[PDB]
């Protein structure tokens, strides 16, 4: 058994490990103990929690790809792991969306975001994000089976098309569109006096963040949708499933990059982390 | 824990009280009012309604402004100017009629202060009508020997604004200049829009996007 | 001045219900933990209920839990004690006690006047062997109190409270935590003890000091009082 | 300004009439106080966690 | 296969009366339903059995390596 | 001045000559034969996370367990250092606080600052909550330091170049101390409370007398404004911290400097200075975010109390010397031991 796609996927997973897990740990530790508990710190802390959960659930997928399937554990493990993975990833995505919304709101509503904006509001929004992530996590937790199969058994599982259309919409369209609109509006506002010195740095940060988000998740959703139209028992189908692992690796690579593009961009967080490290 | 359970409970409830007070106190926009003696500070603080420090709090467009008249402190600023950080802006008032070196020197010292590197200073040049009358009566070269140009009111105002804006050296701050005739109450809308701009800039900086 | 006044007392048919209100004034009621201490017509004090500031923790006696109801009205600055299914053992005078809890505080410091209500295992047991000490004025009288469980906590705080109930009056706290004199109590009162054996030594007894003394534990609820050492003239 | 100068010179005269001990004597007495109370200083000598109240 | 025997037995008996032969014998029903029309007895049975076997085959093929995310 | 100026100059010259005549040997030339205390590794045992603004003052109770902390949030929270609990939270009338105090009896807590008023609060009120017992309004400048002599007496250092001894029973200034050229930014009462030294911003530290009301000695040895002061526990010496990045040990009887606790790598000025029980360690706070621990007899940095994200504004050692509390501008009151 030889396949370039699986070796590429595991290489990308190892790179994601080595680049994010220490970064996720250090950023989470800083935001939990070294850094304060400001409004902007809550979003970073929850995003790093989601990224750390995704990174810690990645070894399950690495082991699964090492054996090319053949789930040895019980039904509960295959019922929970590809539920925690999809909870952590979607929590990270929705927290990116919430960060974009907060950045747009502290610009277009400066008067309101000083009276009615405290740590309690951020905590409530993060709790709602985790609740909706759990709601989106329920369908995989209620639909997974392990098929007896041959001596080596690989676990997997109208409802399918509707549920992945819902995950495509909720996890890609609203987040990406909200991010693009918020960052474009911020850039436009940054060209109305006192901000003309900027837009050479804010625009670059916004475009790089949006580009990373739209390159590390678009192949996931594209191939997830294509797996429906592309019927199996076709060379294109099995090639698509083979590259699906690379898509998962890129989706986790977004969680790898998130602390680098979010916490470090907060120069105060960079200073705090450098002093701690 | 025998009765220390009630002690902890009291500590927790008063910590909740402290948290509530902190949330209710973060909504107030703190503005530091500075300037030379008898430079319209009393008039401008009276136009916005309501011995050492004279805090003049007021609400304008659902935003709570805290304006501190600290001009009565008969001591050097450097030993207590450090407690006025995290303020939205420093309101500076200058009487254009009376001339100027002390006002410019104090503006240079306060805008270049280490604590106030990011806190942008709002500049007010009041007594515009009195300044125009004095210009029609006396030339503007009395206190500006190096000022060469037309002796009109507009050029004098522009020169004063340029001389005041030539005192800061940090690009992160901007000096908002406004002119008043000591008879208009619309000097608070300028304060409001400057404060909103500073809030936008500070929020952008705190998110790492600025 | 600080004053606690109770109301809602009278003859009640057995099996009924009644509401006892403790009106308060002269102090910050919202930051005090109001107690409810019952005193039988011929027996000693007995704790009934306790409510803290903010109505966070509410505790109850072994023979009171499940029937009574202790509530506060902080905006109205009044204390309440709703009681239902009045058995014949509830025929007693109900006292209203304030107590604030922090480091160095003096709980049970002020007692209310008291209202009269008439109906027609692991707990620490505090026993007072001396139930009558007839001593003339000018002599030193010492009252002893014992506890089944040692009242000395790990943090070094021994929780023994001494009260003095003058005849016809309300009990007054004398020593709190077995060593600290109460606010306004004359210095002649001295408190001592170690673990289980507690003594309240009084020096130069006066005619105004005639009354009955009690020992109360605050190590763990319920707060059990002693039998009551009664002091009489000569 | 005559009164201010008079007050200043009076204060200087009052200060100048203060007896001064040798600096070596003050150094020795500070040394003695530091060494005598070094045993009961829970900061320069670490205190065991059993006796530590903040442990 | 080993586990496919139970599925075949269930599919064969998933019909009234006879419930055999037609579903046992079954390129899907898109073009394989011509025959001699085999009477109206089991045309719908064969049509259902094509999809019944195809769905199971596709599900097994995708669960072969549904890799812990989709 | 001319005659008065010449007399003042000659008196100053005579005073300097007398002070320099008694400096036979410096502190470092006589204590050089003792073993240094070494690396004093102190770890943060407790952290008071109750304040939300910069902490500008903190004082220790006489029982070494209760500590009062004043911040710009308008609150003066009394802390339980053993269990981190808070026993009080007093809302100040004026949020611009630069000093706080705790009575040796424990019944009263002071407060002052830009309000020009040293407020006294009755902690042990029969009505429960803490009520302002008095508001001392006699200063034309900002109050910078306040210390309780007893429940009734209090000494205040103000920014109008004077110090005033008050009377909390009547509210009138019993005694006023004048003579400082610049702003008086620090004050420290002696152990016997019969005298105190005030460190002003004119690079001078004047030794006052509470009973007499007249200054005795002035200590002009610094190069910048003195931001902190603290008596040596023996009561015959004190260390004054300044903005010149150095804190010097002044001797009352020698009437001059003893040692200059300066380091070539330090440029940040002292904001708080405090001794231990024996006086061997001087935990002097710095604007460099660290509260360096100085050996008072070696003039060497025994250890560094790193862990504060902002400049430390107040360092306080307990009366039993068990712990040192540092209150920085990051709204944290860390307890080290």
């Amino acid at each position: 058994w030889n396949e370039p796609p699986v070796i590429l996927s595991m290489v990308i997973l190892s790179l994601t490990f080595l680049l994010g897990l220490p970064g996720n740990g250090l950023v989470l530790w800083v935001a939990g103990l070294k850094m304060q508990r400001t409004v902007n710190t809550i979003w970073f802390l929850h995003l790093t929690l989601a990224d750390l959960l995704c990174c810690l659930s990645l070894p399950f997928s690495l082991a699964h790809l090492a054996l090319q399937g053949q789930w040895p554990y019980g039904r509960f493990l295959c019922k929970l792991i590809p539920s925690i993975i999809v909870l952590n990833m979607f929590a990270s995505v929705f927290l990116l969306t919430a960060i974009s919304l907060d950045r747009c709101l502290v610009v277009f509503k400066p008067i309101w975001c000083q009276n009615h904006r405290n740590v309690g509001m951020a905590c409530s929004i993060c709790g709602c994000i985790w609740v909706v992530a759990f709601v989106m996590c329920i369908p995989v937790f209620v639909y997974r089976e392990i098929f007896t199969t041959d001596n080596h058994n690989r676990c997997g599982y109208t409802p399918l098309v509707a549920i992945t259309i819902t995950r495509l919409v909720v996890g890609f369209l609203l987040p990406s569109v909200i991010m693009i609109a918020c960052y474009s509006f911020i850039v436009f506002r940054m060209q109305r006096g006192r901000f003309a010195k900027s837009q050479s740095k804010t625009f670059r940060v916004a475009v790089v963040v949006v580009a990373v988000f739209l390159v590390c998740w678009t192949p996931y959703h594209i191939f997830g949708v294509l797996s429906l139209l592309t019927d199996p028992e076709t060379p294109l189908g099995k090639t698509l499933m083979s590259w699906d692992h690379v898509c998962i690796a890129l989706a986790s690579a977004n969680s790898c990059f998130n602390p680098f593009l979010y916490a470090l961009l907060g120069k105060d967080f960079r200073k705090k982390a450098r002093q701690s490290i | 824990s025998a009765e220390e359970r009630a002690a902890l409970e009291r500590s927790k409830a008063i910590e909740k009280n402290l948290k509530e007070d902190g949330i209710s106190a973060a909504k107030d926009v703190k503005l530091l009012l500075l300037g030379a003696d008898n430079s319209g500070k009393s008039t401008i603080v009276k136009q916005m309604k309501i011995t050492g420090i004279v805090e003049t709090h007021f609400t304008f467009k659902n935003l709570h402004f805290r304006l501190f008249d600290v001009g009565g402190q008969r001591s050097e600023r450097k030993k207590w100017i450090h407690c006025f950080e995290d303020v939205t802006a420093i309101i500076f008032c200058v009487d254009l009629s009376d001339y100027m070196h002390e006002s410019l020197m104090l503006f240079d010292s306060i805008c270049n202060n280490k604590f106030f590197i990011d806190t942008s200073i709002i500049l007010f040049l009041n007594k515009k009508d009195l300044f125009g009358e004095k210009i029609k009566k006396s030339p503007l070269t009395i206190c500006f020997p190096e000022y060469t140009g037309p002796n009109t009111y507009e050029d004098a105002a522009a020169y004063i604004q340029a001389q005041f804006e030539s005192k800061n050296r940090s690009p992160n701050k901007e000096i908002y200049c406004h002119m008043t005739c000591a008879t208009d109450t619309n000097n608070a809308q300028v304060i409001f829009d400057a404060v909103t701009d500073i809030i936008i800039a500070n929020n952008l900086r705190g998110c790492g996007l600025y | 001045d600080v004053q606690l006044v109770e109301s809602g007392g009278g003859l009640v048919q057995p099996g009924g219900s009644r509401k006892l209100s403790c009106s308060a004034s002269g102090f910050a009621f919202s930051s005090f933990g109001m107690h409810w201490v019952r005193q039988a017509p011929e027996k000693g004090l007995e704790w009934v209920a306790y409510i803290s500031s903010g109505s966070g923790t509410i505790y109850y006696a072994d023979t009171v839990k499940g029937r009574f109801t202790i509530s506060r009205d902080d905006p109205k600055n009044t204390l309440f004690l709703q009681m239902t299914s009045l058995r014949s053992e509830d025929t007693a005078m109900y006292y209203c006690v304030r107590s604030i809890y922090y480091y160095g505080s003096s709980p049970f410091d002020f007692w209310g006047q008291g209202t009269t209500l008439t109906v027609s295992g692991s707990d620490i047991v505090m026993t007072q062997a001396t139930s009558s000490v007839p001593v003339t004025p000018g002599e030193s009288v010492s009252i002893s109190c014992r506890s089944s469980k040692s009242l000395l906590h790990s943090n070094g705080n021994t929780y023994l409270y001494w009260f003095l109930q003058r005849p016809g009056q309300s009990p007054q706290l004398l020593i709190y935590r077995m060593s600290n004199l109460a606010s306004g109590v004359p210095d002649r009162f001295s408190g001592s003890g170690s673990g289980t054996a507690f003594t309240l030594t009084i020096s130069r007894l006066e005619a105004e000091d005639v009354g009955v003394y009690y020992c109360m534990q605050h190590l763990e609820y319920p707060l059990t009082f002693g039998a009551g050492t009664k002091l009489e003239l000569k | 300004s005559i009164a201010q100068a008079r007050k200043l010179v009076e204060q200087l005269k009052m200060e100048a009439n203060i007896d001064r001990i040798k600096v070596s004597k003050a150094a020795a007495d500070l040394m003695a106080y530091c060494e005598a109370h070094a045993k009961e200083d829970p900061l320069l000598t670490p205190v065991p966690a059993s006796e530590n109240p903040f442990r | 296969s080993v586990q496919l025997t139970e599925k075949r037995m269930d599919k064969v008996g998933k019909y009234p009366k006879e419930l055999r032969k037609c579903c046992e014998d079954g390129f899907s029903c898109q073009r394989r339903t011509r025959f001699i029309s085999l009477g109206e007895a089991c045309k719908k049975v064969f049509l259902d059995c094509c999809n019944y076997i195809t769905e199971l085959r596709r599900q097994h093929a995708r669960a072969s390596h549904l890799g812990l995310a989709r | 001045l001319d005659q008065l100026r010449q007399e003042a100059e000659q008196l100053k010259n005579q005073i300097r000559d007398a002070r320099k005549a008694c400096a036979d040997a410096t502190l470092s030339q006589i204590t050089n034969n003792i073993d240094p205390v070494g690396r004093i590794q102190m770890r943060t045992r407790r952290t008071l996370r109750g304040h939300l603004a910069k902490i500008y003052a903190m004082h220790w109770g006489t029982d070494s367990r209760l500590l009062v902390s004043a911040s710009q949030d308008g609150k003066l929270i009394i802390w339980d250092s053993y269990t981190t609990n808070k026993v009080h939270a007093i809302p100040l009338r004026s949020s611009w606080v630069m000093t706080c105090a705790y009575a040796p009896s424990g019944n009263y807590v002071a407060c002052g600052g830009l309000d020009n008023i040293c407020s006294i609060y009755n902690l042990k009120t029969r009505e429960g909550n803490v009520r302002v017992s008095r508001e001392l309004a006699g200063h034309t400048g900002y109050l910078s330091c306040c210390r309780f002599l007893d429940d009734n007496q209090i000494v205040t250092s103000s920014g109008d170049t004077t110090c005033a001894l008050w009377d909390i029973e009547t509210g009138q200034q019993t005694t006023t101390f004048t003579g400082h050229t610049g702003d008086v930014m620090s004050l420290s009462l002696a152990p016997d409370t019969r005298l105190f030294v005030s460190g002003a911003c004119d690079a001078s530290a004047k030794l006052w007398d509470v009973r007499e009301g007249m200054c005795r000695q002035t200590f002009t040895g610094h190069e910048s404004d003195i931001n902190a002061i603290c008596f040596f526990p023996n009561g015959n010496a004190f260390a004054t911290g300044s903005d010149d990045a150095t804190c010097r040990l002044f001797d009352l009887r020698a009437d001059q400097e003893l040692m200059t606790y300066s380091h070539d790598n330090i440029i940040c000025g002292i904001t708080s200075v405090s001794f231990s029980k024996s006086g061997r360690l001087l935990l002097a706070g710095y604007d460099d975010f660290n509260c360096n621990v100085w050996d008072a007899l070696k003039a060497d940095r025994a250890g560094v109390l790193a862990g504060h994200d902002n400049r430390v504004s107040c360092l306080g050692v307990t009366d039993d010397g068990m712990a040192v509390a540092t209150g920085s501008w990051d709204s944290f009151l860390k307890i080290w031991n």
